[PDB]
């Protein structure tokens, strides 16, 4: 059970020069591990098969080194179709541990989320529930906060968030914490504010409404 | 004595086989304490440490043969060490590791004793060429470098230029064959190498097979004998933690009888114990049985008879 | 070649034994892929599918013998199929299933080769009559229908009117007897049938036993040999997933030596592999070992020597 | 008959060995129902109960030998009981328990038959003196009290003053030696005792070894034979629940062949089954296999041939 | 693990003609299963041993068929001593699955429960607890409801019910939901109504009292 | 799994005559067990190795008997350095069960605990918690009670006690129940009484304060 530690946790790079990646082993694998291309929603694909040697139709730019504890994966000529979660994985020891995950993002600039809270529908009040949805939209990076305020009461646990993938077009993100409440706790209050703290935001943006306003 | 005068060579080596973990072959066997289990009886135990094997990162393969140069450097270092410890008049106990080490083992032994013979106990012949291989793994190709009859048939493998073919087709006896390639069986029938598959052992019995083996090798001329051993030739009921588990192997009793007859020759001059993988043990109990099996084989190589052994003095005192 | 020209007959049949699950005998062995494991070497593999065995609901038993008619219909269908595939000049590989299938197997084989011989490798003689039984299970009673010396001693069992006793007491050799009834041992001593229990194998060794077996059957006249095999004759360390597990059976090495000597005769003309029950596996590992054991027995019947096998061309090219 | 006329002696005894639990030797074997498994064939089964062994609290040890007096009282009680049941003309089936009981077993047997012989089947010689011991455990020292050649070499052990050395060095044959002390091997080579270690069995085969054993003991003079048996001489694959598990023992088939040849002599006159420890079973399955192994050994001692056995009447009626 | 599905879940038949029962297998057992007679509070008894053939003293009327997936059990000549839970059970496959249970009842007519609520004793008020017991009695079938009302509050969970066996005499049933409360929650209310809904009842019968009435 | 029952649970003896101890087996060990000297905070030490025979440097006074169910351990010449938890332990049966524990105390007389309750610090009120500590000190034996009173409310569960070892000097004991509360529940009340019931105490001693007094 040799722990494989990938030294870049994630990476963001606007498409360009060498974007070399790293994975370390807990023991001496000695050039007996492989590199992988798990694309989002896809089957993984072999990049490097034994610490180098550029497996079977890999284009021009995906060398790597190692031998035998801390291994490298050189993304030299970035080619932005290659934005995928990458994986070192030892093989010549059982059981066969994978790496951690090497989500390669894009580094445009830090942008502000266009924050949009949404009341639950009256159809949801016909369902006897209430889910307040606070948008975040068209921003960078994912490093955000949502602090729900229920007549200005800092609440969580009733709220499930939702992270879009990074867009191919504008490299942005979109969040939605979903403050799912009962209808009874919904009727107890009106001021439903959503304190959103993001780096592109200068302030913790509190997007609010009143129960029955919109 | 002249027998059981031991130089111990550990080789934590794996690069001639795929499954890493036989590097902890000498580690486990030394922490199994083979030394102390020799030190009761009159054993001149002298370890020479483990060999520092360099890690060449640019070990560019052959067509099918992979990692030629680090393996060749390993066996060349080992050939120097084996020739060194056989200058000491000891018995070269080498243990790894895999069959690629046996190249340098037999090489350094032939540097001292060019008239040697090899008892290659193994499930396999391991006689593959770089051409006639299916895996390219050099633990499946040790013997072909060492045969004079395959001269020219051996391609110029990078890292094995120092290798001199030292034995003939009559100089080697296989015992335990039950996993033989068509290329291997063709070469075996080509050179007319004396062998003993599991068929002839089940026919004749292990006593008659060992009788015919010593009659073939030492009935002509008393010569130094280099037993090179694989643990998979014994049945994986006893040795499941081997690199190439093939069912239907020799029994533990049979292997002990083999090694006892080898000790009773007294012409044992070098021992090779390979394919010891503790990482292939599904339980630690598997590792325990396999290691104890290999240790008991080594002890019966160095005098531990099942009938009993004693220092030649009176005990009724 | 003339040997290893195979007609494959699967019989998913269980009604001659109590414990249902040997219906998945041909299912598991075909999904073990015996065909592809034959197709490396020069095997004329031709499956003929499984036989559709009808389910007669009114299979009214005898006194002790239970399910006579569906078993008799099964063996009659199988006798037609075995005679059919031995008209093709092939070697009738039949596998089930239980020993009740061997009735129709030997029947359809004797329709083509009336001069055959039977090597009944089994823990049991299975020579029970409807009178001398204790269970009434027809897998314990296949042999008695096929013996000419028990004519009149066989009651008129419903469904076995087509059955003709085809072999004599000298025509059959038992190997592997360690679970023999007093009625079975009395009949065995009565007819003077040549046999080899575990006592004589432990005495003579498997090589001498196979030597005397081929001397008894083929030393007089070279005749087609119908090896009918039970997996329980091998030791349940290798085959625990058999219908009748009896300890102290033959070793895996011994059975491989038997089948290799049978291939080296070349007069093997029909193979029967019965009592394969994956449902009696306590672990799937038990099923895996037992199935691999049976497959390796079949491969060594069809040329897979442990010493190695090759196509007769040069490989050093 | 004259053979299989049985007096059963159970001895729930453990004080000659460290690991308590072989007291439930006769308990488990009787609840394994050896009696009923004898009662099919013509066995004059007569139990004589278990012996009440007193618990002397002041059993002051020797230098290394521990618990001398309760063990000596146990074997003296057992010597009286064995001589009693051999006055009945029966065959003294004694079972425990450990090898310290075999002292009184052979003692009471020699009271009736002073011309006896001993087949000591065991992993060990158990020939240790009080001087040449390492543990002092009397199950490692039964044989030395019974040898006339060690007279004077035996110290005056408290509780064994009644013990008369009854057999000579030629009167005993060891079979199964694979764990022999240097003191034991020195004494074995000193007295020239005929033996058969695992080396000679692997050489000659179990048939040739049993042939030479009966030629050595009964080829000179037909005399009563006292088979005293240890379960560890069989391989611990079959008997893991023994007190002294040593790997590489005899196979189950080999032990059955031994006991079948002993029954075919018919001169078996006393049986000792020791070292049965159900508490050393890691699983109850281990206990089950070991107990069934010992029972099947006893049944093959009393006529249960693997080839089959029948009452000498017609069964085709 | 071949699932044995008995096609009659229960059965009720006033004693008479063929009362044939059914069990289906998940695979092909092929006449290798048995029929059983688990009487109430009794050890089970073998009825049919291998899909037919009327095991060893079975009287005159207990044939069955099958071979080999869906098996039958013919109760042809009912004989009302035979009212017992019946069982198919495969055998020739491990592990050896049983059937579901074939409680054979009696089909008299649908009757109304004589409903009797009972206050807890003052001795129970001396115990510091309170258990209100609402009878149902002398009815058919078991298909009933109890809706406790605690100053008319629909409560459950504090109530354990209790089902009599069908009587040999009048084929009836008797229920008692036991509204076990604390003494404190008992003292909070008086109107302890027991809304009993049964088929023999024309209405949901609410049997009530007041705390301190009876 | 032979249960080893030590017949003295604990023992207290002011140093003197024979202080023989006992252990019983669930079966017949027959002189195959040992005696042990687990001193407090120490590794155990072998006293008797096989039911007698005074193992390897044991001084003069530590015989024992048995053979073979109920075994004895004679502490004949007490020697008060020998105050340690003692252990029978079977060996010749697997698995190898130990005894129960034979804490040997000293029997001075029954003394009264000097009871001292302590308010939580205001520094603990700076931590937002509160732990009220009620001493017991310099008494005998350990048989005591603490009943916390929070404006005279019998509370527990918020209280962890703490037992000193018996002193070498005066053979005494010291307890401290630690009524760990929230700061909020602390602020709800003042009268923080600690009803201590001990044998050396004539009365259940209630040591109290008020929140903000000391
Ligand atoms: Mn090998
Ligand atoms: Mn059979
Ligand atoms: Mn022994």
């Amino acid at each position: 059970e040799i722990v494989m530690t990938q030294s870049p946790a994630t990476l963001s790079l606007s498409p360009g020069e060498r974007a070399t990646l790293s994975c370390r082993a807990s023991q001496s694998v000695s050039s007996y591990l492989a590199w992988y291309q798990q694309k989002p929603g896809q089957a993984p694909r072999l990049l490097i098969y034994d610490a180098s040697n550029r497996a079977t139709g890999i284009p021009a730019r995906f060398s790597g080194s190692g031998s035998g504890t801390d291994f490298t994966l050189t993304i030299s000529s970035l080619e932005p179709e290659d934005f995928a979660v990458y994986y070192c994985q030892q093989h010549s020891l059982l059981p066969r541990t994978f790496g951690g995950g090497t989500k390669v993002e894009i580094k445009r600039t830090v942008a502000a989320p266009s924050v949009f809270i949404f009341p639950p529908s009256d159809e949801q009040l016909k369902s006897g529930t209430a889910s307040v949805v606070c948008l975040l939209n068209n921003f960078y990076p994912r490093e955000a906060k949502v602090q729900w305020k229920v007549d200005n009461a800092l609440q969580s646990g009733n709220s499930q968030e939702s992270v879009t993938e990074q867009d191919s077009k504008d490299s942005t993100y979109s969040l939605s914490s979903t403050l799912t409440l009962s209808k009874a706790d919904y009727e107890k209050h009106k001021v439903y504010a959503c304190e959103v703290t993001h780096q592109g935001l200068s302030s913790p943006v509190t997007k609010s409404f009143n129960r029955g306003e919109c | 004595a002249k027998s059981r005068t031991i130089g111990i060579i550990g080789a934590p080596f794996s690069k001639g086989q795929p499954r890493g973990g036989v590097e902890e072959g000498p580690t486990v066997l030394r922490k199994a304490g083979l030394l102390e289990k020799l030190k009761e009886q009159e054993c001149d135990v002298k370890d020479y440490g483990d060999l520092p094997f360099a890690d060449i990162p640019n070990d560019s393969p052959f067509q099918i043969v992979k990692n030629p140069r680090s393996v060749g450097k390993a066996s060349e270092q080992l050939a120097g060490k084996v020739a060194e410890v056989k200058k000491n008049g000891r018995i070269s106990l080498v243990l790894g590791g895999d069959h690629s080490l046996a190249i340098g083992s037999i090489s350094g032994h032939a540097r001292v004793h060019p008239d040697l013979g090899v008892i290659w106990v193994d499930a396999h012949t391991d006689i593959n060429t770089p051409l006639t291989t299916t895996s390219g793994n050099l633990h499946g190709q040790p013997v072909s470098f060492l045969l004079k009859e395959l001269k020219g048939k051996i391609p110029d493998v990078p890292g094995f230029s120092w290798v001199t073919p030292c034995i003939s087709a009559k100089d080697i006896v296989y015992i335990g064959l039950r996993d033989v390639d068509p290329g291997e069986h063709y070469i075996l029938k080509t050179l007319g190498i004396k062998y003993f598959s599991m068929t002839e052992v089940d026919r004749l019995g292990i006593g008659k097979v060992m009788e015919e083996t010593l009659s073939y090798l030492l009935g002509r001329k008393k010569r130094p004998i280099h037993l090179s051993f694989d643990v998979d030739g014994l049945d994986p009921s006893f040795t499941p933690a081997t690199g190439t588990p093939v069912v239907g192997g020799l029994t533990y009793r049979e292997g002990l009888y083999i090694t006892e007859e080898i000790y009773k020759t007294g012409l044992l001059s070098g021992l090779d114990i390979m394919e010891v993988n503790p990482s292939l043990g599904k339980t630690p109990e598997e590792v325990t049985r396999t290691v104890n099996t290999a240790v008991a084989i080594t002890l019966a190589c160095f005098g531990l008879a099942r009938e009993g052994n004693h220092k030649p003095i009176d005990y009724l005192n």
